[PDB]
């Protein structure tokens, strides 16, 4: 909700809406924090291609 | 890596490593005939000898 300049310093650090993992043979849902790496860009477009 | 989340950080590891040799034989092959054999010692007979 908030304005662009906000977004933009909480975009590059947090925790996404809940994503996926992979390796692991099967889609579950992440819990951990140290290791994953992903940024998914299907939130701040909010779409699907 | 000594790094700072709530991964277990790991202990001090360790390898030991076991070579071996091999073989290979060759086996090489010369015949010589009797006739060279025999006039190896004979001698000063003619300067056909």
């Amino acid at each position: 909700n908030r304005g662009l300049y906000t977004l933009v310093n909480e975009y590059s650090a947090r925790l996404a809406g809940a994503p996926a993992t992979s390796t692991t043979d099967l889609q579950y849902v992440v819990v951990n924090g140290t290791d994953v790496f992903l940024d998914q860009p299907c939130h701040m477009l909010q779409e699907a291609y | 890596i000594a790094h700072g989340d709530g991964r277990r950080p790991n202990k001090q590891r360790q390898y030991i490593v076991m070579k071996a040799c091999n073989k290979h034989h060759i086996g090489a092959e010369i015949e010589l005939a009797a006739a060279d054999i025999e006039l190896l010692f004979a001698e000063k007979e003619t300067p056909l000898d």
